[PDB]
This record gives C-alpha cells, structure tokens and sequence, in this order.
RNA sequence: AAAGGUGAAAAGAACCCCGGGAGGGGAGUGAAAGAGAACCUGAAACCGUGGACUUACAAGCAGUCAUGGCACCUUAUGCGUGUUAUGGCGUGCCUAUUGAAGCAUGAGCCGGCGACUUAGACCUGACGUGCGAGCUUAAGUUGAAAAACGGAGGCGGAGC
RNA sequence: AACCGAACCUGGAGAUAGCUAGUUCUCCCCGAAAUGUAUUGAGGUACAGCCUCGGAUGUUGACCAUGUCCUGUAGAGCAC
RNA sequence: GCGAGAGCUAACUUCCGUAGCCGAGAGGGAAACAACCCAGACCAUCAGCUAAGGUCCCUAAAUGAUCGCUCAGUGGUUAA
RNA sequence: GUAGGGGAGCGUUCAGUCCGCGGAGAAGCCAUACCGGAAGGAGUGGUGGAGCCGACUGAAGUGCGGAUGCCGGCAUGAGU
C-alpha cells in the first residue's frame, strides 16, 4: 500500500496548544489570567486558611479473601 | 444619462454596455426586460409611471467578479486586529431597448 | 509517583461506594460537652458534597 | 460616475447693502461666494462668484450699532486685547465690518482664505470694477 | 531540530513595508511605524467606506436644491412633490438630471409643483 | 571575547596609463575578474548621485476616502500604476487601568537571538485503535538493514 | 585594593520572588467577573456565584394573565 | 436616575439597595466629551426610509405656515 | 466584543515515502497592477552560481514590536 496514502484514523491525533504566538488566539497573557499568583508555579490542593480538618478514627491492618461468586 | 438606480436594475435612458449586480440566469441573451423610470427622446421627456410602461431590452454580456478589496478592521489597546478578503460578483449587460 | 495525603485515611473520608465521598460528623468531639443528648448521638457518619474532587485525589487509591 | 465640471468661468455681481440688515446680507454674499446657487458641482472647486458690495457705508443694523457690536482683536502682547474697536467706530472704515461678517461664514480652510479674494467691498456708492460688468443681485429669497 | 526564524520574518515585514507607498518619512521605511500606521489606517478605510456612501448622499442633495431654487422652490418642497406625485420615484441621483439637462429638471419642477396644488 | 568562504585549477593579474603612495582605468588569464586577494551570496537600517511629479500664507499622529492635474504602460489601456493639488473625515503602539492621544510605563532605528517545555510503568478526563468478561506486560534473553520471546507483577470482577 | 551597618572570587544556584515587566501565525463560534462567605486575610488564595465544551433529559426555562396566600415601606394617624 | 446612611441636603466624596450604560460597545446627537439622548457594527453598493437631534452661513435639511410674548443680547451664568 | 473555553486551518526546519526539477541554471535575494475567506500562494522578469520544489505521513529549539530585553551594525545631537 502507498505510504503516501497511509492516513491515521480521523480524530485520533489532535494538535497541541501553542500558547503565545498571536492575537489570533491566546494572546499576551497565556492561558493565564493577568496578575495574581499565576506565574512560575507551585502550591497544591490547599486553601490556606483551615482545610476542613475532621477527626480521625483508626485501625491499621486488613486482609481480605479472593472472591468466586 | 442612463444609470442603474443601484437598488437592483431600474433606470432612465440611453444605450451602452454597463456593470450591474448579478442577474441569476446566465450565458448571454437573457434579454433581460427593463422597466422605464424616465426617458428623454428627441429631448422629449416622459417620466414616472407614464414612461414606466416603456420597454428597455438589454442582453446579458458576461458574469464577473469585480476588483478585490480587503475587509481589515482594528480596535485600540484590546488586541483586536482582523483581516479578511472580499470580492463582489457582477453582470455586464449591454443596453439595446426602446 | 503520587502520595496519598495520610491526613485523609484514618481521618474521615471513606472513599467508598458508587464513587462518592463519605465523611464524618464533627462537632462535640471529645472537647467538653453538656449540650443535648440528641446531638451527642447525631455525630456518627456524614458525607460531604461539592468538595469531593479534592478529597478523592487526596486518597484515590482507597487507603 | 458623478458629473464634475470645468473651472472655465467667473461671474461678477453687485450687491447693494444700502439699508439691508447686516448679517442677512452676510449669508447672502457668503453663499454666492461658496457656490451654493449654481449646483455645488464640486466642493473641491470654488465655482462661486465674485461679489462687489457697494454703499457698504450705509448698512443698517438693529438693536445697537453702538453698545452691542464690540469687535475685538488680540495683539500678541500682554495688554493687547484692550483693542475693542466696536460699534459705530468701524463705520469710520465700513468696508471691513461687512468684510468681517462674510469672512466668519466662509470655511476656515485653504479654500476659504482663497475665497476671501472674491469679496470686493466699496463703502461708497460707486465701484471701479466696471470692466467686469457685474450686474445685480438684490433683496431677499422666495 | 532547531528551526530559526530565517526568511519568514523578512517576507512578512516586506509585505507590510510594501503597503507603504508615499507614506511620509519613517512611515515608509521602518517596519514598526509602517505597521502601526497601518493599524490606524485600517480604522480609516472601513469607517470611510460607510461614510462615502453618506457623503455622496450629501453632494446629491446639495446640487438638487441648488437647481430647485433656480426654479423657485427648495429641496424640501420638491422631493416632497415628486413623492406626492407618487409614481414619480426616480430618486437615485436626480442630481445629474439637474446638473446636465435643465430642460428636464424644469419639467420635474413643474411636476412637483402641480402635485402640491 | 569575536572569529569562517578567490577560482575547477594561482593559471594570483607581465606590460601600459593618472598618482609619493593608496586607489583605480586598460591589456592579459579564466567559463565568469557581473571571481582580483577589504576576494561566495550580499537583505535592512543608514549615506549619496540622477530622473519624474511636486512644494516658499502655511496650523499639520502624518493617514483615509473623494475628485481634478501631470507622467507612465512587461501579472498593464484598467474597477489601472506612480505622483500631486484641493474637499470631507481623523486623539501613535503597547502595557497598566474605573477610565490613555495622554503632560502615565516602555522604546533612536534595522537585522538577527529571545519565553507554556521535558520527565515518570504517576493521577483524572475527551477523541481514536486493538482485544473484550476479560485486557496487558516490567526487568531481561535471543536476534537486529528488521522483531520476537519474557506472566513476575498491574487493572476490572463485592460490598459494608 | 576607586560604592563596607558587614570585602572580593567561585560554588549551593535556574536560591525564593503572593511583586513588576514581557509572552510572537490566521479566520469562525460562544462569552464573563470585579458579588458572598472564610482566611496572620485585605493588590494573594479556597468554595460558591456568573463563562464555555461534551453527554443525558426534554419544556421542566423566560415574560404576561388569572387564582391564592405572605409583608408593615410610602402615605396617614395619635388609640400605646 | 431613583431609595437611604455617613458628610454641610458639599464634593468627579464614601458605603449599601435598585435599574441602565462603560468596563469589553463601534455608529448618529450633545461644539470638543466612557457613563447622558437615539441605536447594538457578518461583508459589498456613487440606491431608498426613519430615530435622537436638526433645517440663516460655516454645515446635510422650511429666511416654514398661524396665533401671541420678550426690546433684555434676556436667549447665551444663583439667590434673599 | 476583553479575560476565558471551543472549531477549522496557514507558514518554518528536520525525518520517511512518492512525483519530479537543476550549469540552456538550483536555493537565497530584488521588482511587480495575478490569485485564495486569512495566515499565504503562484506567474513573469533581474541577480545568483549548486542545489531544490509539490503531495501524504511523522517530530518540533516552529511564527516577535515591545521585556530601561541580548549581540551587531548604523543614525540624531553636528560639522556642534
Ligand atoms: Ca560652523
Ligand atoms: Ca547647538
Ligand atoms: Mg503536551
Ligand atoms: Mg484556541
Ligand atoms: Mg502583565
Ligand atoms: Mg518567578
Ligand atoms: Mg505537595
Ligand atoms: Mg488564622
Ligand atoms: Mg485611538
Ligand atoms: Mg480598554
Ligand atoms: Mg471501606
Ligand atoms: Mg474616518
Ligand atoms: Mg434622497
Ligand atoms: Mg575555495
Ligand atoms: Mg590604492
Ligand atoms: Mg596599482
Ligand atoms: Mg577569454
Ligand atoms: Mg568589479
Ligand atoms: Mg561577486
Ligand atoms: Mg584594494
Ligand atoms: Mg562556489
Ligand atoms: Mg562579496
Ligand atoms: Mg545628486
Ligand atoms: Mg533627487
Ligand atoms: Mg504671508
Ligand atoms: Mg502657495
Ligand atoms: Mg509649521
Ligand atoms: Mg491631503
Ligand atoms: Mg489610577
Ligand atoms: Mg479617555
Ligand atoms: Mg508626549
Ligand atoms: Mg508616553
Ligand atoms: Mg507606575
Ligand atoms: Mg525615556
Ligand atoms: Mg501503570
Ligand atoms: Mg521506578
Ligand atoms: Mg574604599
Ligand atoms: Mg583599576
Ligand atoms: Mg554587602
Ligand atoms: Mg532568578
Ligand atoms: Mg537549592
Ligand atoms: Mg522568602
Ligand atoms: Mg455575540
Ligand atoms: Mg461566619
Ligand atoms: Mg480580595
Ligand atoms: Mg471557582
Ligand atoms: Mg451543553
Ligand atoms: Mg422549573
Ligand atoms: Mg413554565
Ligand atoms: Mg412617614
Ligand atoms: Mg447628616
Ligand atoms: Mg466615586
Ligand atoms: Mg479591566
Ligand atoms: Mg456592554
Ligand atoms: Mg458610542
Ligand atoms: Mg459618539
Ligand atoms: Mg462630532
Ligand atoms: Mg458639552
Ligand atoms: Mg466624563
Ligand atoms: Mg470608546
Ligand atoms: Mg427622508
Ligand atoms: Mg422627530
Ligand atoms: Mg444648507
Ligand atoms: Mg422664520
Ligand atoms: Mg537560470
Ligand atoms: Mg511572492
Ligand atoms: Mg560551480
Ligand atoms: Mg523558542
Ligand atoms: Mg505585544
Ligand atoms: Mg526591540
Ligand atoms: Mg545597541
């Protein structure tokens, strides 16, 4: 078969986001919003007042059987 | 003197091949009928509805696509710059009629 | 790699079920209590709601 | 597409200001200068006429030819506004008063400065431009 | 693979620069003022096209009452009296009729005045 | 730190001319000297010479649209191209901002360099392919102008 | 050793930077927010609220009318 | 603009409520002029109708018609 | 229509395969009134003197006007 005429399944490859690179979309400020702590990055899944700290009822081990319904 | 009332086709008097907005049916010999809005023949003027009964035959000449322009648009300080092309179709018609 | 935040595990947030995030009921821990007998009892097992996506990746492997 | 003309012609006329309200004589002359009476043909060109104002000395004025009409000119020097020749006084040289009115109604661009050429004000009854036989306008419109 | 900018940037810049014909000064020669002038020029081209429609409107009208008053009626009591003469509707650039054939514009004056009686 | 390039071959320019030279003009060589040693191409900013059309009562973000003038005719005698006069209209660009022509930031100009990436048997979704109640390998072994083998282990399948 | 409230050089080292600046090809579709709570919080963040995309459902949405209940402002009053 | 507090019944003040506009809204009017008046720009046309606002000349369009008013440039700058 | 989400695409280098082109002249450069809805693409001429286009697929150090951005060249102030 023609390697010229090989064609990947449509919709199986989509192009990367090219962030920057024009006022034809995604201008100036990148995907990002303007000021703020959005810039060279860090900090995770943490709200930085009091993160919903609920109490802890605990027992360490376990061992469970393999099933055959 | 004669000129399209560029709303579509209707006109006054005198015979000479000229441009217009497109006329659907093509080739030549559309013989497209025209309804007078004014006439000056022998410099004997007749006008408004009374003249409008008068015929103006005119054959189609060529379909066309007039000179290109660019629709470019701009707004300030907002990154709004956009460029597009545009080109209007037309229809030469040679005047011939009464 | 990817840790679980072990602050999630023996703490409330059972992961369990049709993918939804149970948690506990909180106030009047073992901090002091006169207060009602129908609240001292109604502190068993809650379950949160619009924060679950955060809770899940705390502990997506269900420790 | 639209017709534009030559420049070929110049047409002259005498307006008699004698007893006319100034200001109305003003807009009459200013339009005959601009070219609004023949079809304006084209704005680019001064198709307007040459006008000769006679008896400019006798122009009528209402309310106050005194008191009211304080004409004013600034000199460039500190204290140079206090130059308010006003009033009846400028009818010691009438040809300027009329000439000021018309000039405020011609446009300020390069054509208007050129249109100033076409106004010819003579305070006395008589004018010397006999050579370009002007013939007359007159009173009022419709 | 490196992929430097070469040939791309000059081509773009040269197309901008070539849009600059008799632009004054560094409007014609430096890319940055050429491109910037073109932004404001965009503004002007579009606005003006729409406006040129309205400007020839104005030239039209300004000839038509000059001829009208030459025949002793103003624009207002004229384009009224053709429309009140109803089927008379030629409207588009009556200017030219007034500006070249006066034998005709006089007949149109008589028509308008007859319709207003 | 910057770093580069005659020509296939030095055949690297005998001789003559102006010049103290430098530099050049010829003659020669060579396919080319439209390659001559400040030696491949040779953009742009910047400096000049010549020509067309223009400009010494003019108020101007430098354009834009309209019309006249004068040139010109190789995608080109037209809805042309260049340039003009005159009218109408017209508050640089970016950033930052409630709000920018702003007397608020940045920038002399042009050229080139210059900023959303990579990684991991990691998580979570969309789309696509293979096999489907089952799907798949890792390290490695052997073969490599090519890839096969390798179930240790991983995910579904039971929840509280 | 020509800038000493703690010298110069090289290294950790691309320190960290809730702060400034900058972030470049194109057309098409939709289109916001500057509100509320919490915050060693106030020019930063988390969750809501408003945008978009895809799937499901399928008029449940919008004004306007009729019916019905709720209210103590405008006005007024002097019975507290 | 409306409804209130704070303020001097000041402020292009400040802080809530409420509608609309700007924010991100070009076009016509208001001389100029984010917010006000009219109106939400897919592209082309040397075609026609209107809105706000206008029709002496700059400047598109009645030196319009009929009753009156003001002789102050009131128009075109407050009051006791 | 700003942040923002979505869609379809243009151009640059490299790689695989095809179709080819080139000293009767390639890339690059230079002019231009042609074409496409845009990014852009062709025609012809001038220059150059040895490589290169078009199509399909793949991978990116892939698109600059800004950063008191870097390197280099050249201007203004000034014949001061
Ligand atoms: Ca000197
Ligand atoms: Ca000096
Ligand atoms: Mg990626
Ligand atoms: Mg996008
Ligand atoms: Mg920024
Ligand atoms: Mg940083
Ligand atoms: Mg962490
Ligand atoms: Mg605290
Ligand atoms: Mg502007
Ligand atoms: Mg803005
Ligand atoms: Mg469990
Ligand atoms: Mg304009
Ligand atoms: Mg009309
Ligand atoms: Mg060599
Ligand atoms: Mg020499
Ligand atoms: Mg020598
Ligand atoms: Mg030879
Ligand atoms: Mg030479
Ligand atoms: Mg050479
Ligand atoms: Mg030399
Ligand atoms: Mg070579
Ligand atoms: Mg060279
Ligand atoms: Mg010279
Ligand atoms: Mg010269
Ligand atoms: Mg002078
Ligand atoms: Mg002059
Ligand atoms: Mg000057
Ligand atoms: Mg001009
Ligand atoms: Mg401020
Ligand atoms: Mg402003
Ligand atoms: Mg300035
Ligand atoms: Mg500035
Ligand atoms: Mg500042
Ligand atoms: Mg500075
Ligand atoms: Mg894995
Ligand atoms: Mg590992
Ligand atoms: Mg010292
Ligand atoms: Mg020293
Ligand atoms: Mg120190
Ligand atoms: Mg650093
Ligand atoms: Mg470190
Ligand atoms: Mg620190
Ligand atoms: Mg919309
Ligand atoms: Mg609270
Ligand atoms: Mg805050
Ligand atoms: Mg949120
Ligand atoms: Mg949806
Ligand atoms: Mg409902
Ligand atoms: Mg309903
Ligand atoms: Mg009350
Ligand atoms: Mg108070
Ligand atoms: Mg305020
Ligand atoms: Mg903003
Ligand atoms: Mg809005
Ligand atoms: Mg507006
Ligand atoms: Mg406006
Ligand atoms: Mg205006
Ligand atoms: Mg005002
Ligand atoms: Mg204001
Ligand atoms: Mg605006
Ligand atoms: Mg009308
Ligand atoms: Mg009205
Ligand atoms: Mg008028
Ligand atoms: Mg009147
Ligand atoms: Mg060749
Ligand atoms: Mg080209
Ligand atoms: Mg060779
Ligand atoms: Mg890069
Ligand atoms: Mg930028
Ligand atoms: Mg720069
Ligand atoms: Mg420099």
């Amino acid at each position: 078969m023609k390697l010229h005429d090989l064609k990947p399944t449509p919709g199986s490859r989509k192009d990367r986001k090219r962030v920057g690179r024009g006022p034809g979309g995604t201008d100036k400020t990148a995907g990002r919003g303007h000021k703020g702590q959005k810039s060279r990055s860090g900090a995770g899944k943490g709200a930085f007042f009091e993160g919903g700290r609920s109490r802890l009822i605990a027992r360490l081990p376990k061992r469970g059987f393999n099933n055959v319904g | 003197m004669f000129a399209i009332i560029q709303t579509g086709g209707k006109q006054y008097r005198v015979s000479e091949g000229d441009v217009i907005r497109v006329e659907s049916l093509q080739g030549e010999a559309g013989d497209k009928v025209e309804l007078k809005a004014l006439f000056v023949g022998g410099e004997q003027t007749v006008f408004g509805e009374d003249a409008g009964k008068y015929t103006v035959q005119a054959e189609v000449v060529e379909h066309g696509r007039g000179k290109k322009i660019y629709i470019r648009k701009y707004k300030s300080g907002v990154q709004y710059r956009r460029r597009t092309g545009h080109r209007q179709n037309f229809t030469a018609i040679k005047i011939l009629g009464i | 790699p990817k840790m679980k935040t072990h602050k999630m595990a023996k703490r409330r947030i059972k992961i369990t079920g049709t993918g939804k995030v149970m948690a506990f009921k909180s106030g009047k821990r073992h901090q002091n209590t006169g207060k009602s007998g129908d609240e001292i009892r109604g502190k068993g097992k809650g379950f949160v709601l619009a924060k679950a996506e955060w809770a899940r990746m705390k502990l997506m492997l269900p420790r | 597409k639209t017709y534009i003309p030559k420049n070929d012609e110049q047409n002259w006329v005498v307006v008699d200001a004698s007893g006319v309200p100034l200001g109305r004589l003003a807009t009459l002359i200013a339009s005959r200068i601009r070219g609004k009476h023949r079809p304006d043909f084209t704005p680019n060109m001064i198709q307007g006429d040459f006008v000769v104002v006679i008896n400019a000395a006798q122009v009528a004025l209402t309310g106050k030819k005194l008191d009211d009409k304080v004409y004013t000119r600034y000199t460039g020097y500190q204290g140079g506004l206090k130059t308010e020749t006003a009033r009846e006084a400028l009818s010691k040289h009438p040809e300027r008063v009329i000439e000021h009115a018309v000039f405020g109604m011609l446009p300020k661009g390069r054509q208007g400065r050129a249109m100033h050429t076409r106004l010819k004000v003579y305070a006395g009854e008589t004018h010397p431009h006999s050579a370009q036989k002007p013939q007359v306008l007159k009173t009022q419109p419709l | 693979p490196r992929a430097k900018t070469g040939i791309v940037r000059r081509r773009r810049h040269k197309k901008v620069l070539k849009r600059a014909k008799g632009f004054w000064g560094s409007r014609s020669k430096q890319y940055r003022n050429a491109f910037q002038t073109l932004l404001n020029a965009a503004t002007y081209e579009y606005r003006d096209r729409r406006n040129k429609k309205r400007d020839f409107r104005r030239l039209w009208i300004q000839r038509i009452n000059a001829g009208a008053r030459l025949h002793g009626m103003n624009y207002s009591t004229f384009i009224n009296g053709l429309k009140r003469a109803n089927i008379d509707l030629n409207r588009k650039v009556l200017a030219d009729i007034a500006a070249r054939e006066p034998e005709a514009f006089k007949a149109l004056v008589d028509a308008s005045r007859n319709a207003r009686q």
